This record gives C-alpha cells, sequence and structure tokens, in this order.
C-alpha cells in the first residue's frame, strides 16, 4: 500500500499536465484569463501576478 | 528607390529582438507574423511620404463643356475599369491608386498658361470642394481656350498585394523608399511595435524613447536636406516695365 510520491507526481515538465503545481498555475490562469476577458486588467497586469506568485 | 524586403526584416530583428514579432525565446528566428510586420511598414512609408515630397505626379484630363466636378479617381482613369456609368477622360499619367493624391499643387494648361488654385476672387480661379475633386465654374468655360488641363500633385507610392501563397517568398517585395528614411522608418515601427508591451520601470519606456528617436532622425534629415524642394525666382522683368 506504498505509492512512493515522485516528481513526476509533483509536477510533470507538460505545461498540460496533472502535478499540483500544473493545474495550481492552470486554476491561477483561468482566474486572471476571465479578469482580462472583462475589462478590467491590461496584458501586463496578467504578467506580473503570474511571475510573482 | 526601392529596397529588399528581405533586408528590411533582418535590420529590424535587431531592434524587435526583446518581442514575440520576431524571436522564438530559442534560436531567435523570425516567426509568421509577417503580414502584420507588412501592414505596420506600409504606414511608416505613408507617414515620410506624408513628411517629406519624395515624388510627385502628373495627369492630364480632356475637358468637357458643360461640366461642373472632375473627380481623380481610379475609375476614371484610362487603362483602368471602365465602370460604364463614369466616361473615363482622364488619358494619360501615373497609374492611379486608393492613396495617390495628398494635394494638388500645380494646374497647367495647353497654352503653359498657369491657373489659380484656392485663390478666391482671381481672374480663372479652380476650386477644390472635397480635395480630390476639381470644380470649374461656367466663367472658366467662358474664357478657356484651353482643351486639356495637366495637374501635377505629391504622390505617395501604392503597396504591393501580399497573397497567401507569397508567403513562401515575401523577399521579393520591394518598398519603395530611399535608404535614408528606411534609418528613419526603422525606429518609426519599432516605436509603434514595442509600445504595448512591458511592465517594468525600465522597460516601460521603449516606445517613449524610440518615438524621441524618430523625431530627431526627422529633424536631422530636414537640415541636411536630403528632399526635393524648389525654390522660385520670377522673371519679373519681362511684364514690361520693369527696366
Amino acid at each position: 500500500a506504498v505509492e512512493p510520491i515522485t516528481i513526476a507526481d509533483l509536477t510533470e515538465v507538460k505545461l498540460d499536465g496533472k502535478g499540483a503545481l500544473d493545474q495550481l498555475l492552470q486554476v491561477t490562469r483561468l482566474h486572471l484569463a476571465k479578469e482580462h476577458d472583462a475589462g478590467r486588467l491590461k496584458g501586463q497586469e496578467y504578467a506580473a501576478v503570474l511571475t510573482g506568485g | 528607390t526601392i529596397q529588399l524586403k528581405q533586408v528590411i526584416d533582418l535590420l529590424a530583428e535587431g531592434e524587435l529582438s526583446n518581442i514575440k514579432y520576431v524571436n522564438i525565446d530559442t534560436g531567435a528566428l523570425v516567426l509568421e507574423r509577417v503580414p502584420s510586420l507588412i501592414r505596420a511598414i506600409n504606414l511608416g512609408v505613408l507617414d515620410l511620404h506624408k513628411r517629406f515630397l519624395l515624388k510627385e505626379g502628373m495627369l492630364k484630363i480632356q475637358l468637357e463643356e458643360g461640366r461642373r466636378l472632375y473627380p481623380l479617381r481610379p475609375a476614371y482613369q484610362v487603362g483602368q475599369k471602365p465602370k460604364p456609368g463614369v466616361p473615363q477622360f482622364i488619358t494619360e499619367g501615373n497609374k492611379l491608386g486608393r492613396q495617390s493624391i495628398l494635394k494638388i499643387e500645380k494646374i497647367i494648361g495647353d497654352n503653359g498658361v498657369e491657373y489659380y488654385l484656392n485663390d478666391t476672387w482671381q481672374p480663372l480661379n479652380i476650386t477644390t470642394p472635397e480635395f480630390d475633386v476639381l470644380e470649374i465654374s461656367d466663367e472658366f468655360y467662358c474664357h478657356s481656350s484651353s482643351k486639356t488641363l495637366e495637374v501635377r500633385y505629391r504622390r505617395a507610392p501604392t503597396p504591393m498585394k501580399i497573397c497567401v501563397d507569397n508567403l513562401d517568398s515575401w523577399g521579393c517585395i520591394d518598398i519603395d523608399l530611399p535608404y535614408t528614411h528606411l534609418q528613419a522608418l526603422l525606429y518609426f515601427v519599432a516605436s509603434r511595435c514595442q509600445t504595448p508591451i512591458g511592465f517594468m520601470e525600465n522597460t516601460a519606456q521603449e516606445g517613449f524613447n524610440f518615438s524621441q528617436k524618430y523625431e530627431a532622425e526627422c529633424a536631422n534629415l530636414d537640415a541636411q536636406n536630403l528632399r526635393i524642394d524648389p525654390v522660385g525666382n520670377q522673371d519679373r522683368f519681362t511684364r514690361g516695365g520693369w527696366v
């Protein structure tokens, strides 16, 4: 009953992977994308927030 | 007055290297936003032709008694498409395009006389009501003695048509400029392209800096006098009386 948690479990290198880091980044991207689609973000705060986070 | 598009893009690589337009982050090589780049370059060329003469054209209108308005549009010009509802009276001159007439400057009759343009109350005045049309009053016909007209105007080149099959080469396209205004065109394009990108203190000012350099270069070209400039020397001594 010992499943070894590995780097693949944390994150595989692909952008669309199923790693925890990957999916957290994806949900952050979705929230920012909706914010930009509404008239509330320019295309530069989008990058600033992500890089900070 | 031509330059290969290839050299233009190769050089603009050296100033657009920061951004998406020309570079993959790895092994920087030109992308396929070339359509957008060309659409920007055409605007730049038009702006430079606005700022300096660099060109002038000619036409030849065959008059028709009783006519009031003569529009100068590419449907009335010989060798163009003959729309049935219009008589093709522009019988000679540079091929007309959508942006060719920036300003009409001279009107010369068949006799060598020189008519007046937008000079009210002058003897035989010719008025332009809509910037591309000549309004000819009836007094002109009353005292004309001229069966044709010759028009000169400030030109801007007609950009070459890109095509989806033409995406193969894109290097046979020829921009119509002298090389000096090429050096200026580089800054123009770089400013327009770099304006809407960047969020750091020093990276938010590149568009402004390139605008400043563009203006400085235009001033330098004006100082060096690398454009056409007629200068008038009338006679004043043959009218009979000044001698």
